[PDB]
């Protein structure tokens, strides 16, 4: 029942598709060679429209400016919640903040979930989320308690492929780097989507990929659910960066379904576990008519 | 890192676990011909058994009971614990254990194993972090087994377990 | 004794050290993934002046032009001898008739790179002592002295098995593209010809790799380095000629502006003298 603010200060960038080779060098450096960078928050998502990179300042200094690269004028912050499933956090945070007309970006991970808000909109967060969560701020690796200061529609499209969410042993990545580099760099040169998600946060790996790309890798070095469950995607589009994860999470907050929100420069995604998609085409569509 | 373990009932055996398992025997032989490894100026060791059937082990734990006498709980690097026996006795009273596979719902890295002093049938394991999982699982020894007894520690990582002896 | 003219046509390129990062994608493409690019002759050498790149025509289209790339105006072709002796048989007669020759050596064979405009000269002279064959469709068919510098480093010649490349690819990438920014020279040699691997690297960098997978001499012998300067782009003859007389085993590597020779560590104290005599 506690809110944590973390010390990361992130930067959100969109990279054009053909211009990937220009920024290849820092990309692979950040992915596979941690000793050469001070990065501690790195995440990458690939979409047919464009690429998205969330990286902190130390990693931001490594990207050479050019015209393929667009930078958003904000320094987002990271919030975490410790105690509380996806429905609980969605209902407890996303809706109240959206009532006060502020934008929120969601990134999920095989381990935890992260929430991104703007730096000049921190007072409103402390105001609205002080009645449930005990806000602590992490300064110098120690949570200093923040006393409550007296501060007074878009079309829906659903692809038809299946996705596998898994993690990795951080020692094993050397035995996989080559097979990974193809999928990231050399493969890309209506009822189907090409989707990939790679994120490295505080020494942990989370990957999202479709079942098609999955046979390429050896099976024993991938760590996924034993039963073998798959997922399915729902996505809604719009304008590039009152937020867009609201129009998915809110209507999905009137039930109990485990979502996997991933936000992009232009899209806003969500994953459901296969068995439950005859119902998320029900609540969504039936809310897309009134 | 490689580890050592003392046998809990026999005073002359111990195992070495670096990349495979190996049973030794403390042969007290000073006034003799040294066959065999040089432990000290009056003792030597002899390889009674060896096994290399598992890759990427993480932790081990001796069995505290009497009849099987060589049950070893090898905690692997994908979440699953496997019970391995390194003896030669053959059919004892419990010929059914010698190889189980306790799997958690999702696969992470194992960190710690344990054993109750008082009731030998309980085996606590500690696993890594997850978004919808329990981290402290208490099993019961009596792919195959998927329902543990007591599940604690939701959404956290456990790094050490120690049963209280009271 | 028979000579062979192979099917390969090669372009020799040099890239400036600051501007390497632009050419990483084509380089890794060529060097690590065989099923993606149709290439059969790749080799790369690290030198303080620049990097030296000699590839065939299919791989030439991958490299885009820039402000840190220079290309030789002519086209080379590869000659091989199959049947010490090499210098006394091909180079000295070739140099006697004013023909520029580039030499690349591998853990398996030697390669001699003559110009393509000079085919008649290169084989009218050399045909008296050699049987000349040309490979078509995969089937053979009948037809100003500079000073000598001696770096103090050590070196090792090597080979690997192709199945194990990705198990070391990360270390290779580190060394080439990340671990970079009168002695202590930086020298690295990598070549991929007809599906074969040759590596030359100093003993200091050898410790990083797992020393049970790299295949080398089963004694521990290491080589030593002799260098000669040069402005253009015949400079290799100035080492080979004066060194074939003593009948010593060598290992020649030529670059854009410099020529290299490798001699075993046991008898380094004579190759220096042999060129001090002149």
């Amino acid at each position: 029942m506690e809110l944590h603010i973390l010390e990361h200060r992130v930067r959100v960038l969109s990279v054009a598709r053909p211009g990937l080779w220009l920024y290849t060098h820092p990309l692979i450096k950040l992915l596979f060679l941690p000793r050469r960078s001070r990065c501690k928050f790195f995440s990458l998502t690939e979409t047919p429209e464009d690429y998205t990179l969330m990286v902190d300042e130390e990693g931001f200094k490594e990207l050479p400016p050019s015209e393929f690269l667009q930078v958003a004028e904000a320094t987002w912050l990271v919030l975490n919640v410790s105690s509380a499933g996806v429905t609980k956090i969605a209902r407890s945070v996303i809706a109240p903040l959206a009532e006060h007309h502020v934008s929120v970006l969601m990134l999920s991970t095989y381990q935890t979930d992260f929430i991104l808000v703007r730096e000049q909109d921190l007072s409103v967060v402390i105001h609205t989320l002080a009645q449930e969560f005990d806000i602590y701020r992490e300064v110098g690796g120690e949570p200093v308690p923040v006393t409550r200061d007296d501060s007074s529609v878009h079309p829906i499209q659903s692809p038809q492929n299946r996705f596998c969410v898994l993690t990795l042993d951080p020692e094993t990545l050397p035995a996989i780097a080559t097979t990974l580099i193809d999928v990231l760099f050399y493969s890309h040169s209506p009822s189907s989507i090409t989707f990939f998600a790679f994120s490295l946060i505080e020494g942990y790996i989370s990957i999202v990929m479709d079942a098609e790309t999955q046979k390429k890798f050896p099976s024993d070095l991938l760590l996924t659910s034993s039963s073998g469950e798959l997922w399915r995607m729902v996505r809604i589009g719009g304008q590039p960066l009152c937020g867009i994860v609201a129009q998915i999470a809110g209507p999905l907050a009137a039930a109990d379904i485990s979502a996997y929100y991933i936000s992009t420069f232009n899209f806003a995604h969500a994953l459901v576990p296969e068995d439950g998609i005859g119902s998320v085409i029900e609540v969504l569509q039936r809310r897309q008519e009134g | 890192k490689p580890d050592i373990l003392w046998a809990p009932h026999h005073v002359d055996r111990f195992v070495v676990c670096d990349s495979e398992l190996s049973l030794y025997h403390v042969e007290s032989t000073v006034n003799s011909e040294l066959k065999s490894l040089r432990l000290s100026e009056d003792s030597a060791a002899t390889l009674l058994s060896i096994n290399s059937d598992t890759p990427y082990m993480k932790c081990v734990a001796w069995y505290l009971n009497y009849d099987p006498e060589c049950l070893l709980a090898v905690g692997q690097a994908n979440g699953r614990v496997v019970l391995t026996s390194l003896g030669q006795d053959h059919n004892s009273k419990f010929k059914d254990l010698i190889g189980k596979e306790f799997v958690p719902k999702h696969a992470r890295q194992c960190n710690t194993l344990a054993w109750n002093p008082l009731d030998s049938n309980w085996l606590a394991a500690g696993l890594d972090k997850h978004r919808a999982d329990f981290s402290v699982l208490i099993w019961d020894i009596c792919l195959l087994v998927t329902k543990p007894l007591y599940e604690l520690g939701q959404n956290d990582a456990c790094l050490s377990l120690c049963w209280l002896p009271r």
